């Protein structure tokens, strides 16, 4: 039940090519279901409320820096950019921004 | 304290 | 038009499909090869479970792709 990783974030929203943040502080984890599924999740902080939750597999995505923001702006891309999810973290340190990074990576490409 | 959103930036 | 099924032990199975065919008419021409009842399968692509009544098309999966078939017993 307890989360693979977690750590504060809040979303973006692409539209046409222009990247915009949600203001709403949040929660990105990743948590094994009883049914052994691994899922990507993103929670309001505030409400509670879980707004993505993504069954995820080896090879379906991988979660990188995007430099092109530094904002600490990271996208989830799924294969052939099929799918993005953009997210702003809100840690208030950068220290382990590289290293949640590799930790989604690893959970998700080798749970 | 929190981060304060990041400006909007263009994606290409 | 073609797409494939990956099973969670690897296994790799290939449909004949048209965009317009719902996940329920997926699921039954999995079931047409393998045997397993289309209420035993959990379809999921790019995140997503799903839904027996949506086409192949609202989930925008195309030629070639693969779609992850999870079965509901025995992990």
């Amino acid at each position: 039940n307890k989360y693979l990783v977690e750590f504060r974030a809040g979303k973006m929203s692409l539209k046409g090519t222009t990247v915009t943040p949600d203001k709403r502080k949040g929660l990105v984890y990743i948590q094994q279901t009883d049914d052994s599924l691994i899922h990507f999740c993103w929670k309001d902080r505030t409400s509670g409320n879980v707004e993505d939750d993504l069954i995820i597999f080896p090879d379906d995505c991988e979660f990188k820096r995007v430099p092109q923001c530094s904002g600490r702006v990271y996208v989830l891309k799924f294969k052939a950019g099929s799918k993005r999810l953009f997210f702003w973290m809100q840690e208030p340190k950068t220290d382990q921004d590289e290293e949640h990074c590799r930790k989604v990576n690893e959970y998700l490409n080798n749970p | 304290q929190e981060p304060e959103p990041p400006e909007p930036f263009e994606y290409i | 038009m073609q797409i494939f099924v990956k099973t969670l032990t690897g296994k790799t199975i290939t449909l004949e499909v048209e965009p317009s065919d719902t996940i329920e008419n997926v699921k039954a021409k999995i079931q047409d090869k393998e045997g397993i009842p289309p209420d035993q399968q959990r379809l999921i692509f790019a995140g997503k479970q799903l839904e027996d009544g949506r086409t192949l098309s609202d989930y925008n999966i195309q030629k070639e792709s693969t779609l992850h078939l999870v079965l509901r017993l025995r992990g």
